[PDB]
């Protein structure tokens, strides 16, 4: 969790809140509309270089930001792939319910597992100043998860095993 | 690497942290509690199970269970649980990314220690970890290298006697009374003055109870007719309702179960009688310098006027001709995990781990031919 | 559920509704079964001649095994020439079935419990060939190692009911041992398959449960006496778990539940691995709810008028 | 065989335990005739485990743990007693003794008392004093059914002998020289 991951959550911090100066902007191509720019991606001249923050080849941050719109996109250690299964499960019921979530995508970009999608209104009207702590907690609560919920596949079949073989 | 995790997943406590630190980060009780009511409060957070510093702080409306027993785990589930614990809550460092050292009592069933390194390395994917003896780590605690150690804790006391660099295998003895056992006794010979003691959180306060105010004495029949004349032996404790209770002759009584089992009702020697056979067990030449060195480690030597008397009872059984010594080092408590961070941080060390490309090339059973 | 049933509830069932019933009518239905076992229920014939049919891949595998006479005095004069397409069949007119109620029941739970019937016959050879075995070693305890080795050879028997599954079994002067040659496609299956097999053997060893047969598995390799029995690849990918099944757990008062247990073993594991995927997607929504929970700050406080129920309100002020 | 039993998960520590762990040797432990060749069986235990059904009504199973503690009679380093095994103590025994009558001594291998009673002891034994001994004179053990109370039978033998009525201790024999009278005549 922590105690852990001090310069890898730090540096996703700092970029985190340094790319999240958005501003209300409209279509450069469609006039009397507003679409997310980071999505799109057709109006070079708006657009943010895309960054990259990591910690290990398995651990990565690709952060992409626009006029109005960023999208960060992560990736969490599957170190077997008991935790691979586990993680793409979790991270698809997780994006399943993006409606009640606000910054979330209901599919992650090719080569992930999630993908945040913060769009001007959510720092327009939801205070923004935790939207980071959320996002950090999360990637290390999810790691927290992982682990869990293998621990609680081995009990379960622990006891199917013994209630499977006690009734010879 | 940097630094090495290392755990001692001891039968009532459990001590962690890392290798060639002189402090434990990491103490909790080593249990794991269920809820047993309904809560018709609203929110809380209720949690399904709390664990180690959580459940000994909330026992009021818990029922707790010790994972380990007599030294050998029986409910793996709450054990992985409170590995999980160590790993993520309170030392919060990820497995993959540390070796780990793990301490196992001597003559435990080969199921425990082969279960063990296999959870190690499949459920927690660890780099590297390694399984050592008590005494072997006591003695690289206290910087010897001959002498019996008596390791007496919460689950098992069990004596190894080791010459220099070398253990005699064929002379380890292994009694299965401690502190649960004399937490027990104390339970049952305090209902004789009134006071019971039935729910777990009964037990932690008497095991409390034992803490703070039993003690051994030096002459069990001199001790018994002093407080016979009960003036000047006695004393109180609180409990946390508030009510006082005094403790009488078994604040002495139930220490004494250690050098005479049959209070508890087992045939068996005493912890000074053992470590005598013990020692009469090895070969001749090496007996005047095990005498020499008594090593005491372990929580439950931690009683006031145990060495004392423990060396009085050993002196009696020796012949006179040869003097006898007894050392117990005032961090006792910890010379366990002191010697596991020693033998952590060696270089000549590193070779003896046990990596994850050679455990999956060998199975589980590679602990045993590697580890010891 | 925790424990598979042992018989087809399908037939079960059909079989006390028509019994019990007044009026039969014509029925024809094929109903399949675990291990891709078939039956199939007509009444060609009469409206009150029931015929049900028995299909399995590994049949004549059990007729070499003395399965026939086996069915034949479990069934009695009830046994019929099987029909096309099928292995085994039986006849059945409601007008000549025992009054009892009691008779009827134990008639239909029979033949509902038509699978195990027919592939029990290899567990029963195994058990008098045991039971011999054992009496002749008890003439001189010094003659048992050979007729042991003997009976480890020419006895072995074998079976292969699915095409990534065997049973191999083996009497002796004292136990029945048995191994079955585990192995699971679909790679998500074998995936959780690990850990329920790990688990598995770990159970028997705990000192809670040792009255239970002792496990043996071992993947990447075949025990000593079956290496050179056809059938079984070289540790391919196949794990193999064995059974060894003492006196005391074929008791004459023990012996038909021990052997639907042992047989319906492997779909007890299947089942219950697809049960821990269920428990997983319960408990990943339960607490992704949390996760949720967690999110729910940076939402300044607001404040809804009414929204009383299933409506807007229900007044203007 | 009680300290070995115990990585099994078995616990045995008082005396009734230790009648029991002697039923259990009774009953199940046998000699294997090569070690590493049985171990590497036992590596797959299929058919070298039995079940002892114990008194409390909860059996016990053990696989190796059947040959291994019969073999600190072959290798006493198990339990870490420094001596030889029992085949090379008899072959030192034979070759200290003189020449002349060596030969006759490894035609005659006698087996008596209990514990020689594990099945194939006497195989194992016969093959590793052959190894030992040079081949070429020929070895045989002699193991008789009856070698439980084979030093009774020879006590009795003694007993009825008819010129064995001489070699007694009387009471008035025993009063002259008291307690030390037997050291002179008895062996
Ligand atoms: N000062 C003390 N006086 C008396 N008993 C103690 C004292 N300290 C610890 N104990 C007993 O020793 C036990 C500590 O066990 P511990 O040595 O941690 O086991 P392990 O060596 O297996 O980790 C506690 O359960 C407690 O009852
Ligand atoms: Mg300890």
């Amino acid at each position: 969790m922590s105690n852990t991951l001090r310069p890898y959550l730090n540096a996703v911090r700092s970029t985190l809140t340094a790319s999240l100066a958005l501003e209300e902007f409209s279509s450069e191509i469609v006039e009397r509309q507003s679409q997310p720019e980071v999505e799109v991606g057709r109006s070079p001249e708006i657009l943010l270089k895309p960054l990259v923050v990591s910690r290990n080849e398995q651990e990565q941050c690709l952060i992409e930001s626009s006029v109005n719109s960023v999208r960060f996109s992560i990736r969490i250690k599957q170190v077997d792939e008991i935790e691979r299964i586990l993680v793409r499960k979790f991270m698809q019921f997780l994006m399943g319910r993006a409606e009640s979530f606000f910054i979330l995508r209901r599919k992650p970009v090719q080569g992930y597992d999630i993908s945040f999608l913060i769009t001007n209104y959510h720092t327009e009207e939801m205070l923004k100043h935790k939207l980071v702590d959320f996002i950090i907690e999360f990637m290390e609560e999810v790691d927290a998860e992982i682990s869990e919920m293998k621990l609680f596949l081995n009990g379960r079949a622990r006891l199917v095993a013994e209630t499977y073989l006690s009734c010879f | 690497e940097t630094t090495a995790l290392v755990c001692d997943n001891g039968s009532g406590l459990v001590k962690a942290g890392f290798a060639g630190d002189d402090a434990p980060r990491a103490v909790f009780p080593s249990i794991v509690g269920r809820p047993r009511h309904q809560g018709v409060m609203v929110g809380m957070g209720q949690k399904d199970s709390y664990v180690g510093d959580e459940a000994q702080s909330k026992r009021g409306i818990l029922t707790l269970k010790y994972p380990i027993e007599h030294g050998i785990i029986t409910n793996w589930d709450d054990m992985e649980k409170i590995w999980h614990h160590t790993f993520y809550n309170e030392l919060r460092v990820a497995p993959e990314e540390h070796p780990t050292l793990l301490t196992e009592a001597p003559l435990n069933p080969k199921a425990n220690r082969e279960k063990m390194t296999q959870i190690m390395f499949e459920t927690f994917n660890v780099p590297a970890m390694y399984v050592a003896i008590q005494a072997v780590l006591s003695l690289y605690a206290s910087g010897r290298t001959t002498g019996i150690v008596l390791d007496s804790g919460d689950g098992v006391t069990h004596n190894v006697p080791i010459y220099e660099g070398y253990a005699l295998p064929h002379a380890i003895m292994r009694l299965d009374l401690a502190g649960r056992d004399l937490t027990d006794y104390l339970m049952k010979i305090l209902t004789e003055r009134g006071y019971s003691f039935v729910t777990t959180a009964e037990r932690e306060i008497v095991r409390d109870i034992k803490e703070k105010l039993c003690y051994v004495a030096l002459d069990f029949e001199n001790e018994m007719a002093t407080a016979a004349s009960s003036s000047s032996l006695e004393k109180s404790y609180e409990l946390p309702d508030g009510q006082v209770i005094t403790i009488g002759n078994e604040r002495f009584r139930c220490p004494e179960t250690l050098f005479q089992p049959s209070f508890i009702g087992m045939e068996s020697a005493g912890i000074h009688e053992t470590t005598y056979n013990s020692i009469m067990k090895c070969d001749i030449d090496i007996r005047k310098d095990l005498y020499a060195n008594n090593v005491m480690s372990g929580g439950t030597t931690m009683y006031p006027g145990i060495a004392d008397r423990m060396q009085k009872e050993i002196t009696a059984l020796a012949p006179s001709t040869m003097k006898i010594k007894i050392i117990a080092p005032p961090e006792r408590k910890y010379s366990v995990w002191i010697g596991g961070s020693i033998l952590a941080s060696l270089s000549t060390f590193q070779q003896m781990w046990i990596t994850k490309q050679e455990y999956d090339e060998a199975g589980p059973s590679i602990v045993h031919r590697k580890c010891f | 559920m925790l424990s598979l049933d042992y018989n087809n509830i399908f037939i079960y069932e059909l079989l006390t509704e028509r019994f019990s019933s007044e009026n039969p009518s014509s029925i024809d239905q094929v109903v399949t079964d675990f291990d891709g076992v078939t039956f199939h229920i007509s009444t060609p014939e009469e409206k009150t001649k029931i015929l049900i049919s028995l299909s399995m891949k590994c049949y004549p595998e059990l007729v070499n095994y003395g399965t026939l006479d086996l069915l034949k005095q479990i069934y009695g004069a009830y046994v019929h020439e099987p029909e096309m397409g099928y292995n085994f069949s039986i006849l059945i007119d409601l007008q000549q079935l025992p009054a009892t109620d009691e008779e009827k029941e134990q008639l239909a739970m029979s033949i509902s419990m038509l699978k195990r019937n027919v592939l029990a016959a290899p567990f029963h050879r195994a058990f008098t060939k045991q039971a011999e075995l054992a009496d002749l070693a008890r003439k001189d305890p010094e003659n048992a190692p050979m007729l042991d080795k003997q009976a480890t050879s020419q006895e072995l028997m074998a079976i292969h009911y699915r095409d990534e599954e065997t049973i191999v079994l083996w009497p002796e002067h004292d136990r029945v041992t048995v191994v079955f040659s585990t192995k699971f496609r679909e790679e998500t299956d074998r995936i959780f398959g690990k850990v329920f097999l790990q688990e598995f053997v770990d159970a028997r060893r705990r000192p809670a449960i040792q009255t239970a047969p002792q496990v043996l598995f071992s993947y990447r390799d075949p025990p000593l006496e079956i290496r050179d029995i056809q059938g079984i690849q070289k540790g391919d990918d196949f794990g193999f778990v064995t059974f060894v099944l003492f006196e005391r757990h074929f008791t004459p008062q023990n012996r038909e539940d021990c052997i639907s247990h042992i047989q319906v073993f492997r779909n007890t594991l299947h089942f219950h691995i697809k049960a821990s995927k269920a428990y997983m997607h319960q408990r990943m929504r339960k607490r992704v709810a949390d996760f949720q929970k967690v999110l729910n700050r940076a939402k300044p406080d607001v404040e809804l008028e009414r929204k009383t129920a299933t409506g807007r309100s229900f007044v203007r002020a």
